[PDB]
């Protein structure tokens, strides 16, 4: 509809697509089976988010009710866009920088944005994988290292900070991170953190050394193992006393939460990341399929599995949350019973305590709801909540190994996608001599992103990661995804796209696809974009700090970010969003 | 413990990984 001339003789023709696959047998990779392509896509979509983000939001944003906004946006934005990304990739026979550049020369910024976003996300996400594999290395010992406090130098009692806090909280903030009191206090590189960072980047080079050719064998385990382990954990969790109590907790409906601009923003930003859209690895992975693959049925199957996985992992996480809260509650009541029994020389059971007890004595009032409401979101759930719950289970060191290989596999499959998103665009820019083998490029990305990830091994390195994690996604992905849908409907033309799809699948997209590609999806992507600048003003950009030497130390302490932090937020959220106009102003005044 | 368990596991895992990378780099060279 927008007047872009010279579009033919810049893309392959439909007449020429029947002959292009018997000549891209050489010089282009090709899946070995359809299952391999299907798995790699699943691993990209299913990630650590489905463990410590989606289950939290499901409850925080109205348990069971959150399903409404999540499923609405899933079928109105997720599937619709996922299809647009699978189809355009399989039709244009190129990755993300390839496709947008071909549709219109000024749309290159779109490709650049997707590559930048993929880099920024992969940088911090592999750092999380570095922390996962730190815990897994410490998961082969009868007494898990987060089971007990370290003794004082005098061994009179436990270390003060562990004493005031918890052995688990102590193992994360002091023995893993060695965290600082601020983002402005930065120290040295935690050598053990750097070792694990090395391990993470090295494990990812080996799977991505020769592209899909090597990642295909990897996804057979990286995308399957997590389902087996997630299953083994569901049968174990349900057996544990207190589970079901935490399932009920997840699925209690608070409709009032639906009437909130913060609910749909999260539900909206969750679908995009859960579907790994606007990263431009799904376009690259779809380009390797045959020109006549059904990419309409592949987008529905992936998106069904994505929506079933999200709920299924939430059932596993809230089974542990309910066992861990049922354990603390019983421990608390036992302590209160002991106080009365010892103080009054008393027998006393939860059934007969309040009646039995009826000034010197102190009773710590505790409610299961309060223990259940202790569920957090983001790493904390894995490094604090689960790690604690697992120490109170039989065969502790075997449930820890299985939980941290599962998280490892989740993270690693996601990394395959992000790496596809950084390397492919680099080969289309032709930054390195094309003569160079693929291993060289992938090895220079894996070594260059490793060296930048030393910022997160500083003592302040978790404060930096919590900032990038809150800005790397959201705005950039929302704007990138809005312009991919715009560029595929108003610039390439939705009429040429229907014809093309009819060419491969054999028929044209139905009215559902037409309605959502033209009017609905984009409109639904503007109100999520307007919600962002509505909630942002309430952010106050404040970050929680540990600060052992602080009043109510174990209590949350939120401090405002230093003014210079705004520069960081502008660079990680703005530059990947202003390259889309920025390259389009540069190209429109290089011709004139 | 005489050696930190995490370091010995780290040791064995890194070992396999690098022996993974060596072979993969060489298999590809053979493919050439
Ligand atoms: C159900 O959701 C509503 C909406 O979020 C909750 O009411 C909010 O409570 C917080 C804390 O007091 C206030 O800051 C918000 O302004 C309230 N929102 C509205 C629209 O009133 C309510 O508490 C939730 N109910 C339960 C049981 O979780
Ligand atoms: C981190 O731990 C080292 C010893 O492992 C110590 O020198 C340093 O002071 C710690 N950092 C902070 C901020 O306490
Ligand atoms: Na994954």
């Amino acid at each position: 509809v927008l007047p872009n001339p010279g579009l033919d003789a810049r893309i392959p023709s439909l007449a020429e697509l029947e002959t292009i696959e018997q000549e891209e047998a050489s010089s282009r990779p090709k899946w070995d089976n359809k299952a391999q392509y299907m798995l790699t896509c699943l691993g990209f979509c299913v990630g650590l988010g489905n463990v410590w983000r989606f289950p939290y939001l499901c409850q925080s944003h109205g348990g069971g009710a959150f399903m409404i906004p999540f499923l609405i946006l899933l079928v109105l934005e997720g599937i619709p866009l996922l299809y647009l990304e699978f189809a355009i990739g399989q039709r244009l026979r190129r990755g993300s920088l390839g496709v947008w550049s071909s549709i219109h020369p000024a749309l290159k910024g779109l490709g650049l944005a997707s590559m930048l976003t993929s880099f920024m996300v992969g940088l911090y996400y592999n750092t999380i994988i570095s922390w996962i594999m730190w815990y897994l290395f410490n998961s082969f010992q009868e007494p898990l290292p987060w089971s007990d406090c370290p003794l004082n130098e005098n061994q009179t009692g436990y270390v003060d900070e562990c004493a005031r806090s918890s052995p688990v909280d102590y193992f994360w903030y002091r023995e893993t991170l060695n965290i600082s009191t601020s983002i402005s206090d930065s120290g040295s590189i935690q050598w053990w953190m750097l070792l694990c960072l090395a391990c993470a980047w090295s494990v990812l080079y080996m799977c991505t050394i020769r592209g899909i050719e090597t990642t295909g064998k990897a996804v057979y385990i990286t995308s399957t193992l997590p389902y087996v382990v997630l299953t083994i954990f569901l049968i174990r969790g349900l057996t544990l006393k207190g589970a079901t109590n935490g399932i009920v907790f997840l699925f209690t409906p608070n409709v009032t939460e639906l009437a909130q601009p913060d609910t749909w923003l999260d539900a909206g930003a969750q679908v995009f990341f859960s579907f790994s859209l606007a990263f431009g690895g799904l376009i690259s992975f779809s380009s390797y399929n045959s020109v006549h693959n059904n990419c309409e049925k592949d987008s529905v199957i992936v998106s069904i599995i994505n929506g079933f996985t999200s709920v299924y992992v939430a059932i596993v996480v809230y089974s542990v949350i309910g066992f861990r809260a049922t354990q603390r509650y019983d421990d608390c009541f036992s302590t209160n019973i002991l106080t009365l029994i010892n103080g009054f020389d008393l027998n006393v059971t939860q059934e007969n305590f309040v009646d039995m007890q009826q000034a010197q004595l102190v009773f710590q009032t505790c409610d299961i709801n309060a223990f259940l409401s202790e569920a957090v979101e983001g790493t904390g759930l894995a490094f604090i909540v689960f790690t604690e719950a697992i120490t109170k289970m039989p065969l502790s060191p075997l449930w820890s190994v299985l939980f941290f290989i599962m998280l490892f596999c989740l993270g690693l499959s996601s990394m395959f996608g992000n790496m596809e998103g950084v390397v492919v665009p680099l080969q289309d820019l032709r930054v390195i001599p094309p003569k160079w083998p693929k291993e060289v490029l992938t090895g220079l990305i894996c070594l260059g992103t490793f060296l930048i990830g030393f910022i997160f091994t500083l003592n302040s390195g978790q404060y930096w990661l919590s900032l990038l994690d809150s800005y790397a996604g959201s705005i950039p992905l929302l704007i990138i995804a809005f312009c991919e849908m715009f560029s595929v409907v108003y610039v390439y033309g939705v009429d040429r796209f229907n014809k093309d799809i009819e060419f491969m699948i054999g028929h044209k997209p139905n009215i559902f696809w037409q309605v959502t590609w033209r009017v609905v999806s984009p409109l639904l992507m503007l109100i999520i974009f307007l919600f962002f600048f509505v909630v942002e003003v309430s952010q106050e950009l404040t970050y929680s700090i540990w600060d052992p030497g602080y009043e109510e130390f174990p209590k949350s302490q939120k401090i405002s970010y230093p003014n210079w932090v705004y520069v960081v937020v502008v660079i990680v959220a703005g530059v990947p969003s202003l390259t889309i106009p920025g390259y389009a102003i540069y190209k429109l005044i290089r011709n004139h | 413990p005489p050696v930190s368990i995490w370091l010995i596991v780290f040791g064995v895992v890194m070992g396999v990984i690098v022996v993974g990378i060596v072979i993969l780099i060489f298999t590809g060279i053979r493919d050439r």
